[PDB]
């Protein structure tokens, strides 16, 4: 396992200049993929979780802002983490932040909880970094092998039975946590359907009901959808990423959603911070910000 | 009727590293020329594949492949009667060549399948792709 062994590497870096690699053997991130999906699959789909926590939005391999994520918020156990998603590409460093965020896992697998991003689908970061860091890095059969553990990742998590978590936003099919619930893993996350909205779809102020959405895929929902299905459920708030808040935090409908991004200048691209989410045994909601054609005969 | 809250007390603004001390650009990422790649892999996994093994004969292998989308995918266009391949009667036209002597042609360009093609000898192991019935 060695799991002692791989997280007291991955965090040796910690005082080095940012974009310092650290190289696991190949057996090693097998044995992190295989474990932790034994774990994602032993555990609900739907998480149901207690506070106390802290939930974070995405990273795309921005690993040592994941590392000072940690630094402040307390690092594993000292405090119990929940992450949205988007673990991997366009960043230099997926490898480093999904095997420290899968190790954590294994290690701490009642207190550390990891959901899936639309990013964490083989289509996708097929094309948007994570395959070409495996192939250079490693083999690409070690890409298939974070195909299969991702596929097992789970889509939602339930916080007090009142905070309802996912990557993306609602779905017009959702009627039921029950659907959520039947969905069976290993699975691909379809191009349409719940699963697909779950992890792509988007608030927006503009919208009057369901709209299409800019990205290709899946859908927009305005504020009244929001709270009929907060009130339909009885929950009181929507927390989810894959959207780049200038302050890291962005609330919409009034206070019945949050979108958390926690990779700071995404993709050094942004000027965004990043932030997360502490809730304590009494559901107080805070916010930490981390600001910096062709022929041939044969 | 809600049992959540929230804190009216200051936000904590820790510091991070800066663009200059943490560069989190990545140039490298080219998302055009992985989805020609993908696009082409997506196909083989819907087909019908079987192991192939042909004796080069006087005349070659008895076979002609035509390139089709750049990122390009080997298809028979041609089994020359009298040819290994022909003779075997396991490969047929618009059968896709997936591998070669153990190294892959999908989503290739046509310089590096040349050079695979050309580098054969002897008894060549291919894997073949065929469409599903
Ligand atoms: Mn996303
Ligand atoms: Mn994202």
């Amino acid at each position: 396992l060695n799991l002692d062994s791989i997280i007291g590497r991955l965090l040796e870096v910690q005082g080095s200049r940012p974009g310092k690699n650290v190289q696991l053997t190949e057996n090693e991130i097998r044995g992190l993929c295989l474990k932790s999906r034994e774990i994602f699959l032993s555990q609900p789909i739907l998480l149901e979780l207690e506070a106390p926590l802290k939930i974070c939005g995405d990273i795309h391999g921005q690993y040592y802002d994941l590392l000072r994520l940690f630094e402040y918020g307390g690092f594993p156990p000292e405090s119990n983490y929940l992450f949205l998603g988007d673990y991997v590409d366009r960043g230099k460093q997926s490898l480093e932040t999904i095997c420290l965020l899968l190790a954590y896992k294994i290690k701490y697998p009642e207190n550390f909880f990891l959901l899936r991003g639309n990013h964490e689908c083989a289509s996708i970061n097929r094309i948007y970094g994570f395959y070409d860091e495996c192939k250079r890095r490693y083999n690409i059969k070690l890409w298939k092998t974070f195909t299969d553990c991702f596929n097992c990742l789970p889509i939602a998590a339930i916080v007090d039975e009142k905070i309802f978590c996912c990557h993306g936003g609602l779905s017009p099919d959702l009627q039921s946590m029950e659907q959520i619930r039947r969905i069976m893993r290993p699975t691909d996350v379809p191009d349409q359907g719940l699963l697909c909205d779950l992890l792509w779809s988007d608030p927006d102020k503009d919208v009057q009901g369901w709209g299409e959405n800019d990205r290709g895929v899946s859908f927009t929902f305005g504020a009244e959808v929001v709270a009929k299905f907060l009130h339909k459920h009885d929950l009181d708030l929507i927390c989810r990423a894959h959207q780049v808040v200038e302050d890291g935090y962005e609330f919409f409908a009034k206070r019945q959603l949050v979108t958390l991004f926690s990779a700071p200048n995404y993709c050094g691209e942004f000027d965004n911070a990043g932030a997360m989410m502490s809730v304590d045994e009494t559901l107080m909601c805070s916010f930490q910000i981390l600001k910096p054609q062709f022929e041939m005969d044969i | 009727n809600r049992k959540i809250k929230f804190s009216s007390a200051p936000i904590k603004v820790f510091n991070t590293y800066s663009n200059e001390d943490y560069d989190r650009r990545n140039d490298e990422v080219d998302p055009v020329a992985a989805s020609a790649e993908y696009e082409l892999e997506k196909r083989v996994e819907k087909l019908e594949l079987f192991p192939v093994e042909l004796e080069k004969d006087e005349d070659g292998l008895g076979i002609s492949i035509i390139g089709m989308g750049e990122k390009l995918g080997i298809f028979v266009k041609t089994v020359t009667e009298g040819g290994a391949a022909q003779r075997d009667g396991r490969i047929q036209v618009n059968d896709q060549i997936v591998e070669v002597d153990g190294i892959s042609l999908v989503g290739v360009t046509q310089n590096f399948a040349a050079t695979v093609l050309r580098n054969t000898k002897g008894n060549v192991r291919f894997v073949i792709g065929r469409e599903k019935p």
